[PDB]
RNA sequence: GGCGGUUUUUU
């Protein structure tokens, strides 16, 4: 029986392979970052509904999705009240700046709006909770190796304010393109197409986890979002593949 | 000096979980002053031990006594003095990992400190005054020397 | 011994100038629409026409 | 910073094996000296062969291959010939090859057995090992076939092919009480005793030695027929030593020349 | 006002690499000073990064439109 | 259709040396010995006696590939102390004591020998 | 070859800094 | 001899420092040369050559055993403690460099070394060429406390 | 069998190892057991073997899931849990899983 | 300078 099975499984799955390649023999990624067929009909807007190659592209958790109300309350909000633990954490010339300033707690106050925005996002995006998503690079082992590289050793206070993660993370993201131009409909592209991923790197690069798990210093913040820019761009899809025998 | 850490040991348990490999077992160890538990693995082949063996454990960052904190590196054809000397087994490792009671206000007040021997495990879990000296990432020996008492 | 073989540019067939078949004819390796796909897969298009081209029948 | 000094007892010399022990030496000398012994061992054997009749009904180089594998002995001659591919003349020169002629044919109406016998040698000692037990066995003849040909056998070792290999069997053993742990045994009283073994009865094997280096290699030479087992030891140790001095040779000159 | 990306796609880089190779094989005036090699393979793929090989791609576009980039213009991956 | 000949694996061949040293750059006093048409026996020995030997910091022969005849030696030493001489010691001890070995195994023999 | 260019190279300059006083010699006429 | 046609004209850039230059090391010329080779040096190198050559004319110029930048480094990082009110400037040329002159002086309390070029027009320093031979050395002490 | 616990080596096979290696940066590595002989690890001669600076953490086949709860999390008794650091093996043994 | 078919084998 199992000779059997193996012998038609041979045959016939020949027969799909052959018609599956010769369905999309022609589709390729055409300079304008777009897929489309020999008669130029686009097929999708962007590939794989992100513009990414399907080669850096790695298993990643989505820490913001199924978390307890209170739990991610207390996780993203980074509370600035508790000086105690703001001295544990940042340092005296950081303790007293994000005391008195108040800019900086309207800042933060927005960053946790737009953090519980993103997790409504994904709540509504990804049912069922499902924490485990495909993504370019991977945060976590990025993060790691900055700090087995920095030797950042977490247990001291670390010299890193809540505002540079804020506008760092702001600054890559606007980096970060897939559809470049300045026209809405450009932009209202360029964020629907990265909004996953963007969704995660706040999740990842927040000011409280930041400052609580990671301790992570200037410079290894900075050598982070380098990493991580020059990562996405080379995930970057190459115009020109033949998308189509490859998913054949 | 580079002494990280220096105590008498006593043993009292061995591999409580069964004994899992042929040459490699666990010393459940506590300490006579400190009050400190120690997870040694160790070579029982070539250095055996029992129960209610005493040995006198010397994490260091260095073998010499100057201290002049070696780069790292096998190199038999060294004629300067050794602490090694006067100790019977001698294992180079790297501490990584130091666990710790720490909260969100008051400073933590218990460490553990996890180092791997190339491949050997030791835990050394007691107070978070002694162990000041072991740092994530760093080179240590091990220096243990059993007493005939 | 008896599966051992090679080619240079070996004798041709008559109906499609095209290499012969088979190894006592002293014949070369059929390029498969498989390996067709596999190079367009590759993007390799250069070598994809040096093989069903250049190296396979080239005529004006 | 030197080497060592070590000692040779035999425990049994025979005219078809010997077995010794070398003691205070290395396990990789021990071994060299093996290898040496199974390969790099000059010899005398059948190596060029021609056939001029053959209507025997095995094939014309089944027949090569049997001659070829014929032992011949070499005591005092492979020492004095010199390899065909260092001569300095042509044609199998009586200097560094001997000759062999055969030449049969079944008359009678019994089959012949055209054996070893058959091979007559110019040199008188340069004879297949039929001196002091039946013959090697070429072929069988029947009534009207017949078999002429002339050999010639040159010098040569098992590095090139196994029919200048004299050592039949060595046998080699290091550590018979499992000391050393060099082998794990899953289950020690499952496993027999060597046939060196000191250790008693009751215990399995002999307990650990940390401080242990492998000593005492236990030799047991056997040689096919052609050069007796001393003189296979002896001649391979000569052809270890004459190959570490070629390598010394070489070494000076490059770092002379560098 | 060019919108392609950036940078050195790897069928581009590839096919610049065979071509400058080519082209040096035919004798050709190279770009860049030689070390002491002689494989016009390994003379493009220095001359590539130097950034100093004389060829601009023309990409075309799905419109039929064409962008025109050098190599010392755009960003080189590899 | 391709098999080597049997005496390529101890012949030379025209032009190729038996012996090649080559220094090393990563590590000072470092030293790779070439050596043409030899296996695992002109080998192991050679690296037990450097080994041996204290001065020799490392000491180590491996065989490129099986089929390959060659086999490829590196060697360091203290820095008051070079690899060339060091080899060449091995060497020379070696052959003294395989030459002791064979006296004493030639006197055992002859006594062995109704003695 | 191994006689390249010399006076094609674009002779680059170096920064710094230094907020220091003004104390050294004067200038001289061109006549 | 690098390739054919072109022709290489070797001249002297100062004592001891020499330069080749390949005509089209690269000079543009015109086409009459073909006529009367002599142009090439009666027009282009033999005048850069006495420009480079004029800084002979003046004490300040010396070989400092071919140019040695570690030499100099040592002068100026010692003379700064030995004769701070006068600190000396110098002017030499280069063997690993041919084509352009050392101009060795303390801008602060840092070592740091400076080069300029010789052009057919003249010199060039600090990217600004100049037609004469004096006015650049004119220009640099009044410039050279940026 | 190699990147076991109980693998230890001496300083003759731990070279004879290193021969086979072409990125070895010609430095022989602290033995984990300096007395009472020298004697490496299969892990710390593995360790030599990853390129970089790679960190990475991978859990063994047979590795019991009631382990990361209960104490012992960092110090797996059965050698299990692999977490290289810097490019250097830890703890754990290899196994499909990681490799 | 040579063809079509069938069969048998191998991954
Ligand atoms: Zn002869």
């Amino acid at each position: 029986e199992g000779l059997i099975d193996t012998a038609v499984k041979t045959a016939e799955t020949g027969y799909i392979q052959r018609r599956l390649i010769k369905s999309m023999e022609s589709v390729m990624v055409k300079y304008d970052a777009t897929v489309r067929n020999s008669i130029n009909q686009v097929v999708q807007l962007r590939y794989g509904e992100d513009g990414l190659a399907g080669e850096s592209v790695e298993f990643q958790n989505l820490a913001t999705l199924k978390p307890s109300n209170k739990a991610f309350e207390k996780k993203f909000r980074f509370d600035y009240t508790n000086e105690r633990a703001l001295r544990r954490t940042l340092q005296e010339d950081l303790v007293k700046d994000v005391l008195s300033n108040a800019h900086i707690q309207n800042e933060l106050e927005r960053e946790f709006e737009r953090m519980r925005e993103d997790r409504e996002v994904l709540r509504v995006i990804f049912p069922t909770g499902d924490s485990k998503v495909v993504l370019p690079c991977n945060l976590l082992r990025m993060i790691w190796n900055a700090q087995k590289i920095f030797h950042i050793n977490p247990r001291l206070p670390s010299d890193l304010h809540p505002i540079k993660v804020v506008e760092g993370v702001k600054e890559l993201s606007k980096k970060l393109v897939i559809v470049n131009g300045d026209d809405p409909l450009s932009r209202q592209a360029q964020e629907n197409a990265t909004l996953l991923f963007n969704i995660h790197l706040r999740s990842t690069l927040c000011s409280r986890r930041m400052a609580e798990e990671f301790r992570l210093s200037g410079e290894a913040f900075d050598w982070l979002l380098g990493e991580i820019e020059s990562k996405f761009n080379q995930a970057i899809a190459h115009p020109g593949e033949m998308v189509g025998a490859l998913a054949a | 000096a580079g002494i990280l850490f220096e105590d008498i040991f006593d043993v009292k348990d061995i591999d409580p979980e069964g004994k899992k490999f042929d040459r490699v077992s666990r010393l459940h160890c506590e300490s006579e002053s400190f009050k400190m538990d120690l997870i040694l693995d160790v070579n029982i082949q070539i250095y055996p031990v029992d129960l209610g063996d005493k040995f006198r454990l010397v994490i260091a960052s260095t073998l010499y006594e100057d201290g002049t904190l070696d780069d790292g590196e096998y190199n038999p054809t060294d004629d300067r003095p050794s602490r090694a000397d006067q100790f019977e087994y001698v294992m180079y490792g790297k501490v990584y990992r130091i666990e710790g009671d720490e909260t969100s206000t008051e400073a933590a007040t218990r460490l553990s400190a996890y180092v791997s021997y190339g491949g050997l495990l030791m835990r050394l879990q007691g107070d978070a005054n002694n162990l000041h000296g072991f740092e994530v990432d760093s080179r240590v020996y091990l220096l243990m020397k059993k007493l005939a008492f | 011994d008896d599966k051992i073989h090679s080619r240079a540019r070996g004798p041709i067939q008559i109906l499609n100038r095209q290499p012969m078949e088979g190894r006592s004819r002293d014949g070369g390796l059929r390029f498969g629409e498989m390996e067709r796909d596999c190079q367009i897969a590759h993007g390799a298009a250069q070598f994809l026409r040096e093989r069903l081209f250049e190296a396979s029948d080239p005529y004006q | 910073p030197y080497a060592n000094q070590p000692t040779v007892r035999i425990t049994e010399l025979t005219d078809e094996n010997v077995k010794f022990i070398i003691e205070n030496t290395d396990l990789a000398v021990a071994n060299s000296i093996r290898r040496v012994f199974i390969a790099e061992v000059p010899i005398i054997a059948i190596d060029w062969v021609q056939i001029d009749a053959n209507s025997s009904v095995l094939h014309d180089e089944f027949i090569a291959h049997r001659l070829g594998l014929i032992p011949l002995t070499s005591d005092d001659i492979v020492d004095k010939l010199q390899y065909s591919r260092d001569c300095t003349c042509e044609e199998f020169c009586p200097e560094c090859s001997v000759e062999f002629t055969l030449d049969v044919r079944c008359n009678e109406d019994q089959t012949r057995h055209v054996t070893s016998r058959d091979l007559i040698s110019n040199s008188p000692r340069v004879i297949p090992v039929t001196s002091r037990q039946d013959d090697i066995l070429i072929v069988k003849l029947r009534k009207g076939q017949e078999l002429r040909l002339r050999a010639y056998a040159k010098k040569g070792f098992g590095k090139e092919h196994a029919k200048w290999n004299p050592t039949a069997g060595v046998a080699f053993e290091y550590d018979p009480d499992n000391a050393l742990r060099h082998t794990v045994y899953p289950k020690p009283e499952e496993w027999p005793k060597s046939e060196y073994s000191e250790l008693d009865e009751d215990e399995s094997q002999a307990p650990y030695d940390p401080n242990g280096k492998p000593e005492r290699f236990y030799y047991n030479v056997e040689s096919c027929g052609s050069l007796r087992p001393e003189t296979i030891v002896l001649s391979a140790l000569s052809g270890l030593k004459k190959k570490l001095s070629d390598l010394q040779t070489q070494l000076s000159h490059e770092i002379q020349s560098d | 006002k060019r919108i392609t990306t950036p940078y050195m796609t790897k069928y581009e880089r590839a096919r610049v690499l065979g071509t400058r190779a080519l082209q040096i094989a035919m004798c050709a005036p190279v770009m860049v000073e030689l070390e002491g090699e002689t494989d016009p393979l390994l003379i493009a793929m220095k001359e590539l990064k130097a950034r100093k090989i004389p060829i601009i791609i023309r990409r075309y576009l799905p419109d039929g439109s064409y962008e025109d980039w050098g190599v010392d213009e755009l960003i080189i991956s590899d | 259709m391709n098999a080597p000949p049997a005496f390529e694996s101890f012949l030379l061949f025209e032009g190729e040396k038996k012996i090649t040293i080559n220094k090393d750059t990563k590590v000072p006093n470092a030293c790779l010995f070439t050596i043409n048409k030899e296996d695992h026996t002109l080998g192991n020995i050679i690296k037990s006696q450097l080994l041996k030997d204290p001065q020799v910091l490392f000491a180590g022969y491996k065989v490129p590939h099986p089929l390959e005849h060659k086999i490829i030696i590196r060697v360091q030493t203290t820095p008051d102390y070079s690899p060339q001489e060091a080899f060449t010691n091995a060497i020379t001890d070696l052959i003294s004591e395989l030459s002791l070995l064979e006296e004493r195994f030639r006197v055992a023999i002859k006594d062995k020998q109704e003695g | 070859g191994a006689t390249p260019a010399y006076g094609a190279w674009s002779p680059s300059v170096g920064s710094g800094m230094t907020p220091g006083a003004a104390g050294f010699s004067p200038s001289a006429a061109s006549d | 001899s690098k390739g054919e046609n072109h022709l290489t004209v070797t001249w002297k850039v100062s004592d001891g420092i020499y330069q080749h230059v390949d005509v089209r090391a690269t000079l543009w010329i015109n086409s009459e040369e073909f006529e009367d080779l002599d142009e090439i040096v009666a027009r282009y190198v033999q005048p850069m050559a006495s420009f480079a050559r004029d800084l002979l004319n003046h004490k300040y110029y010396q070989d400092c055993s071919g140019g040695d930048r570690k030499k100099l480094e040592e002068l100026l990082i010692k003379t700064k403690k030995e004769k701070p009110t006068f600190i000396p400037y110098f002017i030499c040329a280069c063997k690993e460099l041919p084509g352009k002159f050392l101009l060795g002086y303390q801008p602060r309390g840092k070592p740091r070394i400076e080069y300029v070029t010789v052009t057919p027009e003249g010199f060039r320093y600090r990217g600004q060429i100049f037609p004469t031979v004096n006015g650049l050395f004119r220009w640099f002490k009044d410039h050279y406390q940026d | 069998k190699f990147t076991k616990r109980d693998v230890f080596l001496e300083r003759g096979e731990v070279m004879n190892l290193l021969m086979f290696l072409s990125t070895w940066d010609g430095k022989v590595p602290q033995p984990a057991i300096l007395k009472p002989r020298p004697l490496w690890t299969g892990k710390q001669i593995f360790s030599l073997i990853i390129p970089g600076h790679i960190n990475c953490i991978r859990t063994h086949s047979t590795h019991p899931d009631d382990e990361d709860s209960g104490p012992y999390k960092h110090i797996s008794p059965g050698d299990t849990k692999v977490v290289v650091e810097n490019g250097e093996l830890i703890m754990g043994i290899l196994c499909k899983k990681s490799l």
